[PDB]
DNA sequence: CCCTGGAGAATCCCGGTGCCGAGGCCGCTCAATTGGTCGTAGACAGCTCTAGCACCGCTTAAACGCACGTACGCGCTGTCCCCCGCGTTTTAACCGCCAAGGGGATTACTCCCTAGTCTCCAGGCACGTGTCAGATATATACATCCTGTGCA
DNA sequence: GCACAGGATGTATATATCTGACACGTGCCTGGAGACTAGGGAGTAATCCCCTTGGCGGTTAAAACGCGGGGGACAGCGCGTACGTGCGTTTAAGCGGTGCTAGAGCTGTCTACGACCAATTGAGCGGCCTCGGCACCGGGATTCTCCAGGGC
């Protein structure tokens, strides 16, 4: 028994038979996933520090978050992905 | 009841502008609908970096766009510019 | 115990009472070595009086010095004309023209050194700054002298570093807004004498303080003419579609940058909008009138005034609301002559004549009201209507003085139109604030 | 006592893990402080991303008779969309291969 | 009868120039306006600052340039002279915009 | 004797190669090329072999993505043959 | 070793270029080829070796090629 | 007692601030941990590259035969120069032009 | 009185007059300067965090720093920035 | 000078094999809970300098419209040789299998290198201030195009 | 049909002037250096076993070589067309002002709420096994295509 590896591959299973009921993925198919998803929050973490130190503050918050998802997805894939994102926002915030 | 309209303000990027561009980028006979699709593309740039800017602007809650703002916008694009900070 | 009479050296014409008693205070200035501002009102011959100054300085007293005359582009030809037919003695050139002609006008006479008086305007005078600081100066002058009221102006800047031996400002209006355009303006003449920033601890202190620095007459010495002007501020009332754009306007897809400039379009008409004006038909019948208050009120007098004396001059702050005047009155079939900052100088000089005609159809003159170069002589109105007012009172005496020139014979009318609760009672409320303040210090 | 433990992530009805993705972020030494909306929005904007992609690839699948998606079906799923080719531009998919494309002047005339 | 360059000297002439210099070719008042209505497109009631008109020239100019280099290299391997809108559609569809 | 024109069979060949998914390059020349190259830097290295295949993989989408355009100046110079002078315009575009 | 350059071989190179979407090719396509992947992969190579070294290494990983793509630009999905 | 402040720019050598490296990378959040002689060396590599920009700046103004260095002969050292180009190949100077190149085939013949 | 802003120009002009005694440079020249400089720090910065967090630790070192200049330099500007680093570090341990 | 008529390639349709994806079970370590605290960011107040909006005056360089002539882009044709499709022989890649050992990966231990704190002081930054380098103008000297004209 | 002379244009070169930005000097204050203590991260040693390398034999697909021919590349030619060059007219850019107000940056304070830190824990998630269904391989019959020959 080797170190413990994390991958999102049972996050990204889930998604998967909620998108189509009964489709499947392969071991391929799922290491590519996880790097498209590895290197989305990379782009996504290093945007928000960046505007983080450019406005001077020392912490990562939703606005934050939401600015660099403006600066990094293109047009309507930004405008879903926000109002995605303010809908979690919300639900969290009144369900907490 | 009058008005009167002036032009596009597209088109204030003129011929003989576009022609001294072309001679900086050493280029010696022009065809004449270079023009337009130099017009076209000044603004495609153009728009992808006021929009990059407008936002940095607005996550700052403000309502000037800064020489900050630019650099900033052109280096997201990847057209890092010195000389203005 | 000066000089009592017309001089010798003035040739066509003998000066009148209040120019050889100016003549004489200009005289005592210099022999007490002190700089002052003259401000006869607009029209009681200041040039007249600059230029006895200099004959008499220059032949009673030996001293040839150089001297220079900074003025307007528009008197250039006035004060040369008035250089050769008072005192044809001296020998006065003026600098204007593009490069190769100042280059040449500079090689040929200006070097040399044989002309004794120059004639230069603002422009010429910031383009030759370099050639002009070599010479030492000893007479300036400088006409309309609230040009450089303003200090950090480039002018101004240029002016101070310039060296002299005697200074003279040559004004009409001498406070505008506030006393820091006379302090600017003071220490410009005596700049060791006011050097600091800044009834009997004002008003009479300054009184006191200014009088060995200022002397003014009103146009009160000669009269026997001139009917005094009666001035009426009409109220008037929003439209429905005025209103409703008030209330968008301050509450909050047109840009709103600037919302004080906003307003007061706003209070002058809403057609200034964009799309507040109905279809794109742009129809004129009618729908011009009711979106206005102003309009209403002018709808209503203009042809009274024209059963009555008619002649009258609208003076507007916007050529926008000139275009929707020149639009009403060619649908009503009036005769409507413009003068603005657009129109070229020949057209200006043939509406004016032609408006001055001794019987013309002409009925409404549209005016800017600062596009005026201070000339203008429209003697034959009978009503001035400000359709906008003005933050510097001056501006619009000016424009009232206009039609309040010697040759008129009938008493003038003033409509002040002024919207009910709006930014243009706080705009009175400031013009009567300076006006109260300039007439309190000079006037007394 | 102690409540019953419930995930960020059930209280946000998401399926991806708000709690690894906010440990990632205190551990990538992008800032000092998280905010706590920070996780969640972030969370939802990669559910989003994967859920997009993911349908468009099935739909390849089903195009070409087959149950389980391969790297050449998310590879035509991503370059015959718009958004996500501008989004993965520069990004190589390992057996992805090329989308079918012939030049019209090469095409017997 | 009058004296008149061959059609290319002064094109020549004028490309040493503008290549000695370091100025900007577009008039400021009008790039002003343009930059403003794009502004327009994305928040109104938007205020700019001096410097950063300036920066937009500077790299608006530089594209412009490079475009442009590209654009004769396209144009001379088409063994032609005169750019065209095609050599400009390949140079940017090699460069990926 | 039946025989194809000649371009029939480069088509054909343009469409099975675009359908297709697999390596276009022999294993073990590449691996002995690489560690040739691998020669240059340090000695005595050693190889995993998912690092051999990744570096394949790269090449072979370089190598694609390098002739698509290196076609498109055939194009733009009216041939249908593709030359060295269309693959230094293409890299001379393209900024290397 | 020597004379490896030689083992990317003529139809290879024409498989790549059918990938590619051409149809004729001149004869001195090949070495141009054939350079233009040297200088690629001696880019890649010098990068992930600097990185083996870096991590006191004497062995290659995929994450090391991975790295060097990422940090040139060539974005590698599919490897880790 | 209490000896005398000498500078680690001092103590290395160096003409550039070696505190105020050090102090900028702790407050950029790049790791929680930095080492005495990172600062040093980023310092010294600093030094190095402005030399040879200056250097290569002041051969340049000497060939147009002025004693001030402006952008444009910064633009010129930064090109001609294989190294620096590809380092700053995608980086634009304010008036710093372009420099001179007319094609061959342009040229009368 | 205004805030104090920090910049490069006092140490770019001892480097100026260190390399060519007799020559000057303008204001515009210096934000050149300043941004090049900044802009090295940050790539070298980032370049050294990465290899920290790839490798697993929490201390850049000058080890770090010698890796992230053979990364980003090309060459011979990297051999000759590892020698001056390496000078400079081995003076500093020498007797501080 | 397109319409049949053969060949060759691709495609659909069945039937048998294998191996890998999806599920199920165990165990541990990492996220959730609760409690306590502090410090960062929101909120407020005052000052000062810039930007926007509607105007005016003036100067003058640059854009614009126009006409003429000339390189040049573009179609067209011919020639030739070069690349391509096909068949034959050689070659080494590929795959399965075995064997040995180097080094990656993990763990335990300890020390030493960095973070954090408190003093102290000096190096860098804002502010004045003078003067010299570079821009600009003006007048020659020289290098470049262009054309006409004489001549073999 | 060529080669050269001269004219005209532009460009480079010297010199004189002037100005405003660069370079220097001063005060002071805020950040860097000096000395010290605690604590955890990383260096070092040792062990295990996975993975990498080396070697071999047999298949067979793939590469190399040669041949015969048609299609593409390239050089040459001719034309009529769109662009360059110069000139006179018009426009608007650029500079200098008025008159006012809000935005933004800074400095300085207050204060409270949200994020960090620590101890406990239990459920989520990763690793290992296992099995059955989809993917793959092979074989047969179809449909489509491309090329040639000629009666269209
Ligand atoms: N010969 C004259 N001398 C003095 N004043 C005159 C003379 N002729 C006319 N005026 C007055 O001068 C006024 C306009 O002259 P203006 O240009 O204002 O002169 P100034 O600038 O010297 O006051 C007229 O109203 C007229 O009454």
């Amino acid at each position: 028994r080797k170190t413990r590896k994390e991958s999102y591959a049972i996050y990204v299973y889930k998604v998967l038979k909620q998108v189509h009921p009964d489709t499947g993925i392969s071991s391929k198919a799922m290491s590519i996933m996880n790097s498209f998803v590895n290197d989305v929050f990379e782009r996504i973490a290093g945007e928000a520090s960046r505007l983080a130190h450019y406005n001077k503050r020392s912490t990562i918050t939703s606005r934050e978050i939401q600015t660099a998802v403006r600066l990094l997805l293109p047009g309507e894939l930004a405008k879903h992905a926000v109002s995605e994102g303010t809908k979690a926002v919300t639900k969290y915030t009144s369900a907490k | 009841r009058h008005r009167k309209v002036l032009r596009d303000n597209i088109q204030g990027i003129t011929k003989p502008a576009i022609r001294r561009l072309a001679r900086r980028g050493g280029v010696k006979r022009i065809s004449g609908l270079i023009y337009e699709e130099t017009r076209g593309v000044l603004k495609v740039f153009l728009e992808n970096v006021i929009r990059d800017a407008v936002t940095y602007t607005e996550h700052a809650k403000r309502k000037t766009v800064t020489a900050m703002d630019v650099v900033y916008a052109l280096k997201r694009q990847g057209r890092t510019l010195y000389g203005f900070g | 115990t000066r000089f009592e009479d017309s001089p010798s050296y003035v040739k066509w014409g003998k000066l009148r009472d209040y120019q050889v008693r100016g003549l004489n205070w200009l005289i005592s200035l210099y022999e007490n070595g002190i700089n002052g501002i003259l401000a006869d009102e607009m029209g009681l011959g200041k040039t007249l009086q600059t230029i006895s100054l200099l004959g008499y300085m220059k032949h009673y007293r030996n001293i040839p010095g150089p001297h220079m005359v900074l003025v307007p582009k528009s008197t250039l030809h006035n004060w040369m004309s008035e250089f050769k037919r008072w005192v044809p003695t001296l020998r006065s050139v003026c600098l204007i023209g593009d490069k190769e002609q100042r280059a040449a006008f500079v090689r040929d006479v200006l070097l040399p050194g044989e002309w004794d008086v120059c004639v230069t305007s603002y422009e010429m005078l910031i383009k030759e700054k370099s050639v002009f600081k070599k010479f030492n100066w000893r007479y300036l002058v400088i006409d309309e002298a609230h040009r450089i009221k303003n200090e950090k102006s480039k002018l101004s800047e240029i002016v101070r570093e310039f060296k002299t031996t005697n200074r003279l400002l040559l004004t009409g209006t001498p406070l505008q807004n506030n006393l820091h355009e006379l302090w600017s303006l003071l220490n410009f003449l005596l700049p060791d004498v006011f050097n600091s920033a800044d009834d009997q601890k004002l008003v009479e202190r300054l009184h006191m303080v200014l009088r060995p620095f200022l002397l003014r007459r009103i146009k009160a010495d000669v009269e026997k003419s001139l009917p005094p002007k009666k001035e009426v501020k009409i109220y008037v009332g929003l439209s429905k579609m005025q209103r409703e754009w008030y209330t968008r306007i301050l509450m909050k897809k047109m840009r709103l940058l600037n919302i004080l400039m906003q307003l007061r379009k706003c209070c002058n008409h809403p057609y200034l909008f964009d799309g507040a004006e109905p279809g794109p038909p742009y129809t004129t019948d009618m729908h011009l009138v009711t979106n206005s208050g102003k309009m209403v009120v002018l709808d209503k007098l203009l042809p009274k005034l024209k059963e009555q004396g008619s002649r009258v001059l609208i003076f507007s702050q916007m050529t926008r609301v000139l275009d929707i005047l020149e639009d009403y009155c060619m649908w009503r079939n009036y005769e409507y002559c413009r003068l603005d900052g657009q129109t070229p100088h020949d057209e200006r000089q043939d509406s004016i004549n032609a408006y001055n005609e001794p019987n013309s159809t002409k009925f409404v003159f549209m005016l800017s009201t600062r596009a005026g170069g201070l000339g203008i002589n429209l003697a034959t109105a009978d009503v001035v209507i400000l359709y906008d007012s003005d933050w510097n009172p001056q501006v619009d005496l000016q424009a009232m003085d206009r039609a309040h020139r010697i040759g008129q014979t009938k008493t003038v009318r003033v409509f002040r139109f002024i919207t009910d609760n709006t930014v243009e009672e706080r705009i009175v409320e400031r013009a009567e604030m300076k006006l109260r303040l300039d007439s309190i210090v000079i006037q007394q | 006592t102690r409540a019953k433990a419930k995930t960020r992530s059930s209280r946000a009805g998401l399926q991806f893990p708000v709690g690894r993705v906010h440990r990632l972020l205190r551990k990538g030494n992008y800032a000092e402080r998280v905010g706590a909306g920070a996780p969640v929005y972030l969370a939802a904007v990669l559910e989003y991303l994967t859920a997009e992609i993911l349908e468009l690839a099935g739909n390849a699948a089903r195009d070409n008779k087959k149950t389980r998606i391969i790297p050449r079906h998310l590879q035509l799923a991503v370059r015959n969309d718009e958004e996500l080719n501008k989004l993965l531009g520069r990004v190589t998919i390992a057996q992805g291969g090329v989308l079918p494309n012939i030049q019209s002047v090469l095409l017997p005339k | 009868k009058p004296h008149r360059y061959r059609p290319g000297t002064v094109a020549l002439r004028e490309i040493r120039r503008y290549q000695k210099s370091t100025e900007l070719l577009i008039r400021k008042l009008p790039f002003q306006r343009l930059v403003r209505e794009i502004a327009q497109d994305f928040k109104t009631d938007l205020r700019f600052q001096s410097s950063a008109v300036m920066a937009l020239q500077e790299a608006s100019e530089a594209y412009l340039v490079g475009l442009f280099e590209d654009t004769n290299l396209c144009a001379i391997h088409a063994k032609r002279v005169t750019i065209m809108p095609k050599d400009i559609q390949l140079a940017r569809r090699i460069r990926g915009e």
